[PDB]
């Protein structure tokens, strides 16, 4: 019902925050 | 009501999301130049397509998995969409890697979509995109100077001269 969409989610954010985190401390 | 009504980064972000799922959709790598959205929607258009297509190649597997099971065949799959956005944003956290990501899906979304023919979801897609990703951190936006701050966040390192 929801679970789908939570990890749909989470995968998304587990590649966005990760990749945003390289440009976000290193420079 | 006066300028504080108005929005520009709208404008920009129309052009440029609704260019980039249209080009991406057809494989057209040559998309008309930013004129009418920036200077700067060049830069992030370039960008936004680079990370886009390699985070999907990147992670084939989730990325070509997760759409299969969001396949649009209503408008009703709208509605999932937002939250599936809702979801990346649930923490609060508003950063360029989560809005090119966002964009990205789209991207496979209408790709995908095109593949079907059903180009009847993917414009009201871009357009729901673009106003659901803006409209939300409207105001991080703002502070972030909008694409300009997007190509400066996500390529810090560039020699612009070449």
């Amino acid at each position: 019902e929801e679970e789908w969409a939570r990890e749909i989610g989470a995968q998304l954010r587990r590649i966005a925050d990760d990749l945003n985190a390289q440009y976000e401390r290193r420079m | 009501g006066p300028l504080g009504s108005e929005d520009d980064l709208y404008r920009q972000s129309l052009e440029i999301i609704s260019r980039y799922l249209r080009e991406q959709a057809t494989g057209s790598k040559d998309s008309k130049p930013l004129g009418e959205a920036g200077a700067a929607g060049r830069r992030a258009l370039e960008t936004l397509r680079r990370v886009g297509d390699g985070v999907q190649r990147n992670h084939e597997t989730a990325f070509q998995g997760m759409l299969r099971k969001l396949d649009i065949k209503n408008e009703g799959d709208v509605k999932s969409f937002s939250r599936v956005m809702v979801h990346v944003f649930k923490d609060g956290v508003t950063n360029w890697g989560r809005i090119v990501t966002l964009i990205s899906f789209g991207a496979f979304v209408a790709k995908h979509l095109k593949s079907v023919n059903q180009e009847s979801f993917i414009e009201p897609l871009a357009e729901t995109i673009t106003d659901v990703l803006v409209r939300t951190k409207r105001d991080w936006l703002v502070k972030q100077r909008g694409w300009d701050g997007f190509v400066e966040f996500f390529h810090v390192q560039d020699l612009e001269g070449g």
